[PDB]
């Protein structure tokens, strides 16, 4: 196809293996945020990678904004390292990539009515709603946003290889 | 708008100036008809605006 | 259907209930106006009675009336809102044919 | 019984009604120098939006979340210079300073 | 629900029609409100000639 | 079959008001006679279904037959015939077979009861809008519009598309304008067969110009035909505008309907430097309105002149020299660790801990 | 409505099939005779593939009679009438 | 095949084929007749 897609999300998440307690780690943070309020989770904010996550007192923590798989790895390491730091036996197990969002563009306008009436059972676009098309492909389980402007958003992979192929896929139906 | 039937029984009772003599009854059947016993009336009218 | 029809609209104007006072519904004008077809999607049409006829169809008006009711203490009124629709009489006042 | 407390009004008279689809929450806009308070309050404390919405009471949480993520997406730069630097914890000047912006807006508006 | 109730939105447009159009099609005029039951009040117009 | 012969070309052939089964070959008869019900026990005879022959609706519950009247009262009251009641509470009661769906609030169920509707009116060619539907219930359109997308990934049924054609009838019709009633001038007034064409010919334009992909349609319709009213008569109608012919109308305007006009605006002026007595005419955006049933009347080749010099929003036609800049490859991780002063710099001190234990003490 | 069913045969349609179109539905102007069928009515059995059952309009008469129109309509129901008007 | 039918007002041959709006270009009329048939029909004078 010539156009390769730009990874622009990544959602991770990994277990610690111990309690922790999010008074303590909002306490003695800068970059700790935790308004048991509205919501019982502390957010940090790491600048460097430019990364944002949560972290639950179960054990639990969560990544978003990483653009590779490795970056998503570093930040890990990282909020572990500051976990430990605080007094806490924080543990680097059970990593796995759980979501990917990219995005690309195809440099051509695309009719958003011939893809519905082709791909009825693939797709719901309702322009009444919200002007992207709205593609859902069963064989990878990937949700595409379609805009008239041709730059289209990917999301649900678990590896690049699935984004790749996905775009792949789609770039002759919607050239066609 | 005349019906089918109504405007063959009209037909049926206009009056032909042939000669009878000159011709022979129909057998019984034969629908297609021959020169002797049968005669062919063309009527073709198209109404149109003037 | 113009004179009877107001009658009966007037004796029935006002309308409410027992629980949450100060609520109510009362009509203004109710009219007929013409037979139409509500065969168009959401669009009414003038329909011959032979039509009607032979689409095996009514041949009625709709019954429209404006009123004016309370929503949240906050007086709403409706100029024209369908409720029903009443079978023309041939050759009627509001008939197609007179 | 009510009299004459409420007004006639016609509203939605049953007809086709435009697919509207969007609730366009309103948000105070922001102003140069409530960017520069905003920079060094976020310098002073740090990404606590907590304590950021406490000390903007012209402010609200959702802008201040809006407002930093979009500074993050633009002038990453500047939010890493700002983050570099530090300064103690002030009480009665950052009241001085509040005092300030509220004079420097009422003359604004005055305007 | 604090989503306060009109009338507009239960306005049963159907209800008169189907009362008018039965009883003119069937015939059978049955008011409770004066215990009115009749039959053969409406019939089928004849178009012998 | 025939019994002695075994030819089985057995031929149902009406007698003297007698059925029976008789063989073409041996003209032997294998049966003869057949069953059928009066109709003087027809009109006694009562109806049984299968669901309440089954124990099926009566473990209804009071909110699923909430539920269904209230899917019964809102096709009515918009006048649907008895199939679409039919359809709806058929999908109801399918879509209502999951936990999820059964266990759910009341905003739930009649948003539920609202998409639900709208699949019907989707179904049968019949366009209606999701405000006019939103209207009716006591609820907001978010919350609707994400219980239409929940339930349409749950499920997965047919979605026909919005026809333009047929929701350009629906609503020009809903205008005031054809009637010449005392709120609106004589002069105002028109007909409204020569307008629906007109508008359907502008929708047209606008769908063959990428002015329905994206954007919402309502918004085009209205500009459309507040085009086609214009053009109707400049004479008298040039003056006013898109507000003051709503006003009229009495017809909520949509926001960006006057932009959309804009757009549409821009397209004629596209064509009408195409045509020779228009280019030379020098028209503008508002000189442009009257000869609007002239670009309609070749429009395939102004717009194919148009197009040979696309539709894009405004926003990325600003001629973007970098499109989609490829970021640097910064995937490199170090060894083990880069540094650990960045811990350090992110802890808080005790002073700062103190500070931050008496702000919200 | 299905079309006329062809005698494979003859390669032309069957005595009760002949009155009707290639549309399915008998064309005005032509006799009908007892035991023919006026429009070609097949409905589904289920209401996966849909199976259709043929309940085509036989006309009941001892005499012969002849088509003058036939009208087709479409109500807002989706459901075609179709009226033929015979006559004799 | 292309079947053709009348329309009740304006009586133009209209092409619609199966499953279609019953409808008629030019107007709005919905009585849809059929043409009469091209076959050779036999009458008797009696
Ligand atoms: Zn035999
Ligand atoms: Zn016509």
């Amino acid at each position: 196809s010539g156009i390769v897609p730009q990874l622009q999300n990544i959602v991770s998440t990994v277990n610690l293996g111990c309690k922790l307690d999010l008074k303590t780690i909002a306490l003695r943070a800068r970059n700790a945020e935790y308004n048991p309020k509205r919501f019982a989770a502390v957010i940090m904010r790491i600048r460097e990678p430019r990364t944002t996550a949560l972290i639950f007192s179960s054990g639990k923590m969560v990544c978003t904004g990483a653009k590779s798989e490795e970056q998503s790895r570093l930040a890990a390491r990282k909020y572990a390292r500051v976990v430990q730091k605080l007094g806490f036996p924080a543990k680097f197990l059970d990593f796995k990539i759980q979501n990917m969002v990219g995005s690309c563009d195809v440099k051509f306008p695309i009719r958003l009515e011939g893809l519905v009436l082709t791909h009825q059972q693939f797709s719901s676009y309702e322009p009444e709603l919200f002007p992207g098309l709205i593609y859902r492909m069963i064989k990878p389980r990937i949700v595409l946003l379609i805009f008239v402007s041709g730059k289209v958003v990917l999301t649900g992979a678990k590896v690049r290889a699935e984004i790749y192929e996905a775009f792949e896929n789609i770039y002759p139906i919607l050239k066609g | 708008i005349v019906q089918d039937e109504i405007l063959a029984h009209r037909l049926g009772l206009i009056p032909i100036h042939a000669d009878p003599r000159l011709f022979e009854y129909r057998n019984q059947g034969d629908e297609e008809g021959t020169e002797i016993d049968t005669l062919q009336f063309r009527l073709q009218v198209r109404c149109t605006r003037n | 259907i113009n004179v009877e029809i107001k009658k009966i609209m007037k004796a029935n104007e006002k309308v409410t209930s027992d629980a949450d006072p100060m609520w109510y519904l009362k009509y203004l004008n109710i009219y007929v106006g013409l037979p139409d077809v509500e065969e168009s999607f959401n669009v009414t049409r003038p329909v011959s009675p032979h039509e009607c006829r032979l689409r095996d169809m009514t041949y009625s008006a709709p019954i429209t009336v404006d009123i004016e009711y309370t929503r949240g203490s906050q007086r709403i009124i409706r100029n024209a809102l369908p409720i029903g629709r009443m079978p023309i009489m041939l050759r009627s006042s509001n008939c197609v044919l007179t | 019984c009510v009299v004459e407390e409420n007004d006639p009004i016609f509203e939605r008279g049953s007809t086709t009604t435009y697919s509207s689809f969007r609730k366009n929450y309103y948000s105070k806009p922001w102003s140069n120098k409530e960017t520069d308070m905003f920079f060094l309050a976020i310098s002073m404390v740090g990404t606590d939006f907590s304590m950021i919405g406490q000390l903007f009471p012209h402010r609200a949480r959702i802008e201040i979340k809006n407002k930093f993520k979009r500074e993050e997406k633009t002038n990453g730069w500047r939010i890493d210079k700002a983050f570099q630097e530090k300064r103690p914890f002030d009480f009665d000047f950052f009241a001085h300073l509040l005092q300030k912006v509220l004079a420097e807006e009422e003359k604004r508006k005055q305007k | 629900r604090a989503a306060q109730f009109d009338v507009v939105k239960h306005m049963r447009q159907d209800q008169i029609t189907n009362g008018m159009v039965n009883a003119i099609s069937t015939g059978n005029w049955s008011l409770k409100r004066f215990k009115m039951d009749r039959q053969g009040v409406t019939q089928v117009l004849s178009r012998l000639s | 079959r025939c019994p002695d012969c075994g030819s089985t070309e057995l031929v149902e052939d009406s007698h003297y008001s007698q059925s029976q089964l008789v063989c073409s070959d041996c003209g032997c008869v294998v049966t003869e006679g057949v069953l059928t019900t009066t109709f003087s026990d027809e009109g006694n005879l009562r109806e049984v279904t299968y669901s309440r022959s089954t124990g099926e609706n009566e473990q209804v519950s009071r909110s699923q037959q909430r539920g269904l009247r209230r899917v019964r009262d809102l096709c009515r009251v918009l006048q649907l015939p008895p199939t679409f009641e039919d359809t709806a509470v058929a999908y109801y009661q399918q879509a209502y077979r999951h936990s999820g769906i059964r266990a759910a609030r009341l905003q739930k169920k009649e948003v539920l009861v609202g998409c639900c509707v709208l699949i019907t009116c989707r179904q049968h060619n019949w366009p209606l809008t999701m405000g006019a539907i939103c209207t009716l219930l006591y609820a907001d359109l978010d919350v609707f519009s994400s219980t239409y997308m929940q339930i349409v990934k749950l499920l997965g049924l047919d979605v026909p598309s919005l026809c333009l054609a047929e929701l350009v009838k629906t609503y020009c019709s809903s205008f005031k304008l054809f009637q010449a009633s005392p709120s609106v001038p004589a002069k105002y007034v028109e007909d409204k067969e020569k307008m629906l064409s007109r508008t359907m010919q502008l929708v047209e334009l606008a769908n063959e110009t990428w002015l329905v992909t994206g954007r919402h349609p309502l918004p085009v319709i209205t500009a459309a035909t507040f085009l086609a009213w214009q053009s109707l008569q400049p004479a008298d109608r040039l003056s006013c505008s898109l507000a003051r012919f709503c006003k009229l109308a009495n017809v909520d305007l949509p926001y960006p309907a006057s932009s959309r006009l804009q757009e549409l605006l821009a397209v004629l002026l596209r064509m009408a430097e195409q045509l020779a007595w228009l280019r030379v005419l020098r028209l503008d955006k508002r000189s442009v309105v009257k000869h609007i049933g002239d670009l309609l009347q070749h429009r395939q080749s102004l717009v194919r002149s148009a197009f040979r010099d696309l539709l894009l929003p405004p926003c990325m036609l600003k001629s973007p020299k970098r499109i989609c800049p490829v970021p640097p490859v910064s995937t490199v991780t170090g060894d083990e660790n880069i540094s650990d002063s960045e811990i350090e710099q992110y802890l808080r001190t005790p002073q700062e801990v103190r500070d931050f234990q008496r702000a919200q003490a | 409505v299905m079309g006329p069913m062809l005698d494979a045969a003859t390669r032309k349609p069957i005595w009760r099939h002949e009155i009707l179109d290639a549309d399915g539905i008998c064309s005005p102007g032509e006799k009908v005779e007892n035991k023919q069928v006026l429009v070609n009515k097949s409905m589904p059995t289920v209401t996966q593939q849909p199976q259709y059952k043929d309940v085509p309009i036989t006309y009941k008469g001892a005499t012969d009679s002849y088509i003058e129109k036939v009208m087709i309509s479409s109500n807002a129901e989706d459901a075609f009438l179709i009226k033929m008007l015979l006559r004799q | 095949q292309p079947m053709i039918y009348i329309c009740g007002e304006c009586h133009t041959e209209n092409e619609i084929k199966s499953r279609d709006p019953i409808r008629c270009r030019e107007c709005g009329y919905r009585i849809m007749y059929k043409k009469r048939t091209k076959r050779l029909v036999v009458f008797d004078a009696r």
